[PDB]
C-alpha cells in the first residue's frame, strides 16, 4: 500500500505518492467546461473552454469542479485505484469545518479510498523542515497566511490571510509591463508574464537603494526573449512586483506586509512561545520562491522584532513544494497508520470525524 | 500485539501522559476488548464517576484490576506494561489538556441539562435573594428573570459582590488561606478555545470558538502550601474561586429565605449546577475549584444546618463527555508519538 499525497492549491494541484522527494503530477488546478477538461488540457484550449477555479483564496467554493480535478489526479495524472491507497490531503488554514467533513464525504463515498488523512497545509509545510513549532508564511498563487504552528496545532487565533500572492504579483508585473509599453492583455502573454516573474523578478533588499540604481544606472535590467522573437528589456520591475509583498499599497490594497502580519501574528500568540515563533520562521509556497525575500523578510522582522530577540528565516531551495514535501513525510511514517481515518471509523462515526482525527 | 494494543502502547509512550490521560486511554482499550461482557457498563460507569469526581487513584485502581482479572484475554506483558505505567503518572495543574477538554465538554452536558426542563423561579427567586445581599453602589438591571440566558447572567454578576459581602466566609474558610493564584496582572492573551483550555492547546475544529481575549493567571510558587499545588489534578485556570464564596453568601441568604421549601435542596444544587458550568464555560474556574469552595469544613456546616446536601454538580451520564476526551487524549498522544518520529525522520534524512 503507497499512501497518495495530494496538497491541493488556488493555481498547482501537486499530488505524487509518499515517500518520493518531488510531486509525480504538479498541474495548474483549472476546470474547462465547454464533459470537462482539468489542468493542462484545459489550459491549452483557453478559447473554445471557459475556465474555473474550484479553489480561490485556498478554500475550496467549487465542489463539482473540486470532485473533477481529484479525479482527473487520481486517474488521468497519477493512473491509480483510488480504492487501493490511503490518501493524505491538504487543507487551508482556518478552513471551515463544513469544507473539511465535505472533503472526507467526497474522498469515501465517490473515492471510497481505504483511508484518509487532513492535515492544514502550514502545518505540512513546517514537518518538512523538521520542526512541529515554528510560523510559516504559506503564501501561494491566490492567499498569503501567516500560520502559527503550536506542536503540529495551527493557532486559530493568530492566523492571518492576506489576498495577496504569485497572481496579484503577476497582475502586477502586467501593469507595469504595460506602462513601459510592452502589451501584455492575453492569456498567453499573462502566462508569459508569469514565466518573467519566475525567471527574473527578486525581492530588493532595500527597495529605495534599488529603484536609485535602476534609475541611475542599467546593471539591473535584465532581457527576456519572447515566444515571438521579440527580445523585451526589464528594469526596475525586477523588484517592483515582488515588493507588493512587503507593500501592498502597490496594487490599491490598504492591507500590511508580509512582514507586518508575521509580526501581528507572533504578537497574537502567547508571550511564552513568541521566542520560538521568531526562531522558526518558515517560509512556504510558490510566491516565496523570489531571490532575497529570506534576506528582506529576516532584516524587516529584524526591524520589527524587539532587538535582542534573535530571528532564522527558514527558506529552503525546495519550499516551492514543500507541502507535499511534508505530507510525503507524513503520509510515510510509522506511526502515522493508526491516524488515517479508515473506511470502518468513517462508517462508525460519520463525517465529523474528520474533527475528532484530523486536528 | 494487534493493531489495537500497539495503538494503545503507542499512546501510553507519551511523554506528557498523566492521570486523566491514563485513565481514558486505557478504559478505551478496556471497553474496545472486554465491551462485550456483560458487567462491563457498570465498570464503565464506575470509572466515569471516579473521573468526574477526580478520585483518578481509585479508577486507576479499578482498571488495573479489571486488567488482572482478564489478564489471558488481554496479555500478560500488556497488562504488566500497564500496572507499570500506572505507577508512573502524575499531573500538573497547569497543563491538563485531556482534563480541561473533559471539564469544559462537561460544563457544557450541564448547560444541556439546565437548559431541559428549566425553572425560572429558583432564579427570580436567587434574583430577589441577590438583591437583599448587594451593596448600594451595585446595581440590578434583571428586575425578574425568565429563560436561562438571564439567569447566566445573573450568576455571572454576582461577581460584584466580591471583596465585600464574602469577607467573613473568605475568614472563616481554612481552604481559601491556600489559594495560590498569582496576583500580579499579566494582561490579557487571545485564545480561541472554550472555557478553560489553555490557549495553545489542540482542539477539535468544531470545538474551537470565536477569538476572544482571555486573562492570563499564574500560580503563585512561592505560596507555602498552596491549593493547586496540594491539589495537581485539578486544571489550574484559576485558583479556589473565590466568587463562589459570594455565591455561597447568595445562597445563605437564599436558604434562610426559603427554610419552608421542601425542594430547597433541589434548587440549591440547580443553581451550583449553573454556576459551576458558568464558571467552567467562561473559563473562570475549573469544577474542582468550585467544588471544593462548596467542600469546605465550615460552608458545608453552613449547608448542612439547613439540611441541604450538595451533589457537587455531579452527574451519572458522563457517557459523550468521556469518549469525546478519550478521542482527544488519542489523538494528542499519538500526534506528539508521531512527531517524534518526524523529528527523528527528518533530522536523519538531512
Ligand atoms: N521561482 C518563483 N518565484 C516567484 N513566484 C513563483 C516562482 N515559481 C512559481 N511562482 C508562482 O507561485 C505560484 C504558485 O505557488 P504555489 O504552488 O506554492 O501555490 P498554490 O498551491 O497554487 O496556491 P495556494 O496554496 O496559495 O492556493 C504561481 O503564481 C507561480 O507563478
Ligand atoms: N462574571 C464574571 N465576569 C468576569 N470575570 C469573572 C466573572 N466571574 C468570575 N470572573 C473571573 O474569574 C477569575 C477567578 O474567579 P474567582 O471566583 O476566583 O474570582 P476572584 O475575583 O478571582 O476571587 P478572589 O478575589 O477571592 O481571588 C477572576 O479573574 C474573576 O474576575
Ligand atoms: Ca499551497
Ligand atoms: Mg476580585
Amino acid at each position: 500500500t503507497t499512501a497518495l499525497v495530494c496538497d491541493n492549491g488556488s493555481g498547482l494541484v501537486k499530488a505524487g505518492f509518499a515517500g518520493d522527494d518531488a510531486p509525480r503530477a504538479v498541474f495548474p488546478s483549472i476546470v474547462g467546461r465547454p464533459d470537462s477538461y482539468v489542468g493542462d488540457e484545459a489550459q491549452s484550449k483557453r478559447g473554445i473552454l471557459t475556465l474555473k477555479y474550484p479553489i480561490e483564496h485556498g478554500i475550496i467554493t467549487n465542489w463539482d469542479d473540486m470532485e473533477k480535478i481529484w479525479h482527473h489526479t487520481f486517474y488521468n495524472e497519477l493512473r491509480v485505484a483510488p480504492e487501493e491507497h490511503p490518501t493524505l490531503l491538504t487543507e487551508a488554514p482556518l478552513n471551515p469545518k463544513a469544507n473539511r467533513e465535505k472533503m472526507t464525504q467526497i474522498m469515501f463515498e465517490t473515492f471510497n479510498v481505504p483511508a484518509m488523512y487532513v492535515a492544514i497545509q502550514a502545518v505540512l509545510s513546517l514537518y518538512a523542515s523538521g520542526r512541529t513549532t515554528g510560523i510559516v508564511l504559506d503564501s501561494g498563487d491566490g492567499v498569503t497566511h501567516n500560520v502559527p504552528i503550536y506542536e503540529g496545532y495551527a493557532l486559530p487565533h493568530a492566523i492571518m490571510r492576506l489576498d495577496l500572492a504569485g497572481r496579484d504579483l503577476t497582475d502586477y508585473l502586467m501593469k507595469i509591463l504595460t506602462e513601459r509599453g510592452y502589451s501584455f492583455v492575453t492569456t498567453a502573454e499573462r502566462e508569459i508574464v508569469r514565466d518573467i516573474k519566475e525567471k527574473l523578478c527578486y525581492v530588493a533588499l532595500d527597495f529605495e537603494n534599488e529603484m536609485a540604481t535602476a534609475a541611475s544606472s542599467s546593471s539591473l535590467e535584465k532581457s527576456y526573449e519572447l515566444p515571438d522573437g521579440q527580445v523585451i528589456t526589464i528594469g526596475n520591475e525586477r523588484f517592483r512586483c515582488p515588493e507588493t509583498l512587503f507593500q501592498p499599497s502597490f496594487i490599491g490594497m490598504e492591507s500590511a506586509g508580509i512582514h507586518e502580519t508575521t509580526y501581528n501574528s507572533i504578537m497574537k500568540c502567547d508571550i511564552d512561545i513568541r521566542k520560538d515563533l521568531y526562531a522558526n520562521n518558515v517560509m512556504s509556497g510558490g510566491t516565496t520562491m523570489y531571490p532575497g525575500i529570506a534576506d528582506r523578510m529576516q532584516k524587516e522582522i529584524t526591524a520589527l522584532a524587539p532587538s535582542t530577540m534573535k530571528i532564522k528565516i527558514i527558506a529552503p531551495p525546495e519550499r516551492k513544494y514543500s507541502v507535499w514535501i511534508g505530507g510525503s513525510i507524513l503520509a510515510s511514517l510509522s506511526t502515522f497508520q493508526q491516524m488515517w481515518i479508515t473506511k470502518q471509523e468513517y462508517d462508525e462515526a460519520g463525517p465529523s470525524i474528520v474533527h475528532r482525527k484530523c486536528f | 500485539y494487534t493493531k489495537i494494543e500497539s495503538s494503545l502502547l503507542l499512546a501510553l509512550d507519551y511523554p506528557k501522559l498523566d492521570e486523566s490521560d491514563f485513565i481514558l486511554l486505557l478504559t478505551k482499550f478496556l471497553e474496545k476488548k472486554l465491551g462485550n461482557n456483560d458487567n462491563y457498563p457498570t465498570f464503565s460507569k464506575q470509572i466515569q464517576k471516579y473521573y468526574l469526581e477526580q478520585e483518578y487513584k481509585k479508577a486507576i485502581e479499578n482498571i488495573l484490576r479489571l486488567c488482572q482479572e482478564n489478564e489471558t484475554l488481554l496479555g500478560t506483558n500488556l497488562v504488566q506494561r500497564l500496572i507499570t505505567k500506572s505507577s508512573q503518572v502524575t499531573s500538573n495543574p497547569k497543563d491538563n489538556e485531556s482534563r480541561r477538554f473533559y471539564e469544559v465538554l462537561y460544563a457544557e452536558h450541564l448547560e444541556s441539562i439546565l437548559r431541559k426542563d428549566f425553572d425560572c423561579s429558583i432564579f427570580d427567586e436567587l434574583n430577589e435573594a441577590y438583591n437583599e445581599v448587594r451593596p448600594e453602589y451595585t446595581v440590578n438591571d434583571l428586575t425578574k428573570i425568565n429563560t436561562f440566558e438571564e439567569a447566566r447572567k445573573l450568576i455571572l454578576a454576582f461577581v460584584m459582590l466580591n471583596d465585600n459581602v464574602e469577607l467573613g466566609l473568605k475568614a472563616q474558610s481554612a481552604i481559601y488561606q491556600k489559594k495560590d493564584r498569582s496576583r500580579e496582572e499579566l494582561g490579557q492573551v487571545l485564545t480561541a478555545n472554550p472555557g478553560i483550555m489553555k490557549p495553545n492547546s489542540p482542539n477539535f475544529a468544531d470545538n474551537t470558538v470565536p477569538i476572544k481575549k482571555i486573562d492570563k493567571i499564574a500560580i503563585d510558587e512561592k505560596k507555602a502550601g498552596g491549593y493547586s499545588k496540594t491539589n495537581p489534578q485539578v486544571p489550574f485556570v484559576a485558583s479556589l474561586s473565590g466568587t463562589t464564596y459570594s455565591l455561597v453568601v447568595v445562597l445563605q441568604k437564599y436558604m434562610d429565605k426559603h427554610k419552608t421549601d421542601p425542594n430547597l435542596e433541589k434548587k440549591i444544587n440547580n443553581i451550583v449546577m449553573l454556576w459551576t458550568s458558568a464558571y467552567i464555560k467562561d473559563g473562570y474556574a475549573s469544577y474542582k475549584e468550585v467544588i471544593d469552595i462548596f467542600k469546605d469544613a465550615h460552608i458545608q456546616s453552613i449547608f448542612a444546618r439547613a439540611n441541604i446536601k450538595l451533589d457537587y454538580a455531579i452527574i451519572d451520564d458522563t457517557d459523550h463527555e468521556f469518549h469525546r476526551a478519550q478521542e482527544y487524549t488519542q489523538g494528542i498522544a499519538t500526534k506528539a508519538m508521531m512527531h517524534q518520529e518526524l523529528v527523528q525522520k527528518v533530522q536523519e534524512k538531512s
